């Protein structure tokens, strides 16, 4: 279950094990390498894409809100800019509340990830996004979308980001 | 210490490369079948193992069954050779 | 999108020409042809050649290149239309 | 041993021509061992892509034949003895060539049939390209130990004037 | 052979119908995507502005 | 002979124009609806912010 991380993280050691108990066997027991962190790298979505869009692997997205709640996504494909929606069925949203909760794909739509210069978003449902984040990594949104049938993930749908990271299994 | 891993790795690589080879053959067959007949598809994919004594008479039976459709053939034609190991 | 080309060829080349257009396009090409009202005079030798016009129809630039390559193979003259 | 893959239309349905064919090819004499073959329905589209695929899949066929044949040659190169066992090690899907050819199945898990022909083709090309990268690695692993041991054995070989 | 010319015509008519459907399906996919993008985008864009005024 | 091939080629272009043009008209309508329904939700979020401000006042 437990693994080596190349650096410090937003996740506690019990959060790493709770992820390892539920992640795909394609990535279970691999060491995790840091691609991006607001704790060590420039706090913008362009800096996140500059660090993560060069990858070609499964990955983990980790976020802490200003209310100190931990949440994010695991994806089969790197989080990056795109012209269209991308990702595949093992991709899911999650939170620690304080125990781990996971929101696997519904099969309803391809909306796993979309990445734009103006925002990053995960899932979709008309007005809904499973996650949404601004270009500055400051404002967010998160609510139930038909892609994952997810909870609010952050402590509030109206929220401010405290810190954000991207990791790869390698 | 190289030999054991090499033989196991080559077993896996040969399986995957051979499986992938037949998948490309299947795609070539599919794409040509579509281009030959058009989109209201009703073609049968077929496998034959020609006997070396009768391969000439095999071509005559295949022609007799399909000469109305149109090396070259009036049906879609492809091959697989088991001599990869020489 | 769809595309098409038009041109002229020596009429006796038509059976090999149309067969190669079908073959290169893996079966499918639409085309028609028509004999000229007189044979046309060679600009250098003065020989009269019984040419025929053709027009060929297809989808996209990839097939444009295939039909053009067969026209070059039979030394046909293509023109804009 | 050689196999043929064929495709042709039915009279109205795919059964009707094939049902007459396999009887003639097995009942007049054993002209060929004869059966259906397992090709799935795939996401088809414009002639511009289907013709591109026809030539790209041909370049890929030559490439993937080269890759699988190089894997077989590397097995023949590593088996410097017991060469008669090479076919028992060059299995596909855990079975002999003639068996997986005769009993072929499309890998719907590696190649999801709902995807475009272009996507499926690229997935194959990436996989076999990594087999070629693994063959560049494994050649470098094997040929160095082979050459070094041959040179060590040559330094121990011959009379007091050379050993 | 006029019957083989009619087969070639019918073959072309089958491919152009599927090409027309394929292009339409890409534009229909873009329609559903851009709805889910633009509705969520505009809501969040103004919802944040009114939150800042609040 | 020739008139059938002309009519079918003209109808081939017609299919390729129409299916795409209907999809383009749907794309435009869905995008307009996305903006309109977003504004309706924005009015509800505005009304919540105003009610909340009136309560604080």
């Amino acid at each position: 279950l437990p693994i080596l991380q190349s650096h410090s993280a937003l996740l506690e050691n019990m959060h790493i094990e709770q992820l390892a108990r539920r992640l795909p066997a394609r990535v279970q027991g691999y060491p995790w390498r840091l691609a991006y962190s607001t704790l060590e790298h420039g706090t913008s979505l362009k800096t996140l894409y500059r660090k993560s869009a060069s990858l070609d692997s499964p990955v983990l997205l980790v976020i802490k809100d200003m209310d100190n709640q931990i949440f994010g996504a695991y994806a089969t494909h790197p989080f990056r800019f795109s012209d269209h929606y991308y990702g595949t069925g093992e991709t899911f949203l999650y939170t620690f509340s304080p125990n781990f909760k996971v929101f696997k794909w519904s099969g309803e739509n391809s909306y796993f990830i979309n990445g734009d210069i103006s925002s990053l978003e995960l899932g979709g449902g008309g007005g809904r996004f499973g996650l949404w984040l601004d270009a500055d990594l400051y404002h967010g949104r998160s609510n139930s979308c038909s892609t994952f049938n997810n909870d609010i993930l952050s402590k509030k749908e109206d929220f401010i980001v405290q810190d954000l990271e991207v990791w790869t299994f390698e | 210490k190289q030999f054991g891993p090499l033989v196991r790795w080559l077993k896996v690589n040969f399986s995957e490369a051979f499986i992938a080879w037949i998948h490309i053959k299947a795609l070539r067959v599919f794409v040509e079948s579509v281009l030959r007949y058009g989109l209201p598809v009703n073609f049968q994919a077929m496998l034959l193992q020609p006997n070396k004594k009768s391969v000439k008479k095999l071509r005559e039976v295949l022609h007799e069954l399909y000469k109305h459709l149109d090396e070259y053939y009036p049906y879609v034609y492809y091959k697989i050779d088991c001599n990869l190991l020489e | 999108r769809l595309g098409f080309v038009a041109g002229v060829i020596n009429r006796e080349r038509i059976p090999t020409f149309e067969r190669m257009l079908w073959r290169v396009c893996r079966g499918n090409v639409f085309l028609r042809q028509a004999e000229i009202e007189n044979p046309l005079e060679d600009p250098v030798t003065g020989d009269y050649v019984h040419k025929s016009v053709f027009i060929i129809f297809f989808q996209g630039d990839q097939l444009k290149n295939r039909v053009k390559k067969i026209c070059e193979g039979f030394r046909a003259s293509l023109y804009p239309c | 041993t050689e196999f043929w893959l064929i495709s042709a239309p039915g009279e109205k349905t795919c059964q009707q021509t094939w049902e007459k064919l396999h009887a003639a090819t097995t009942k007049n004499n054993n002209l060929a061992v004869s059966s259906k073959f397992n090709i799935p329905d795939l996401k088809v589209g414009t002639l511009d892509v289907l013709v591109g695929l026809s030539d790209e899949l041909a370049k890929l066929d030559a490439f993937v034949e080269g890759v699988v044949k190089k894997v077989a040659q590397y097995m023949a190169d590593v088996l410097e003895d017991s060469k008669d066992k090479v076919q028992e090690n060059l299995l596909a899907s855990g079975v002999d060539l003639v068996t997986y050819i005769t009993r072929f199945q499309w890998d719907m898990a590696k190649y999801p049939i709902k995807q475009s022909l272009k996507n499926i083709s690229e997935i194959i090309a990436k996989g076999v390209t990594q087999i070629d990268n693994d063959l560049k690695s494994r050649a470098s692993a094997y040929n160095n130990l082979k050459g070094n041991l041959q040179n060590l054995e040559r330094k121990n070989a011959g009379s007091l004037l050379t050993r | 052979s006029d019957a083989d010319v009619q087969k070639q015509i019918k073959h072309m008519m089958a491919f152009i119908e599927q090409e027309a459907n394929e292009k339409a399906e890409e534009i229909d996919a873009k329609a559903e995507e851009e709805f889910n993008i633009e509705k969520g985008r505009l809501v969040q864009t103004q919802r944040l502005k009114i939150m800042e005024y609040y | 002979s020739q008139s059938q091939g002309i009519q079918q080629l003209l109808q081939a272009e017609k299919r390729a124009a129409e299916k795409v043009s209907e999809a383009r008209k749907r794309k435009n309508r869905r995008l307009k609806q996305a903006k309109e329904e977003a504004q309706a939700e924005i009015e509800q979020y505005r009304l919540q912010r105003e009610k909340e401000f009136k309560a604080k006042e």
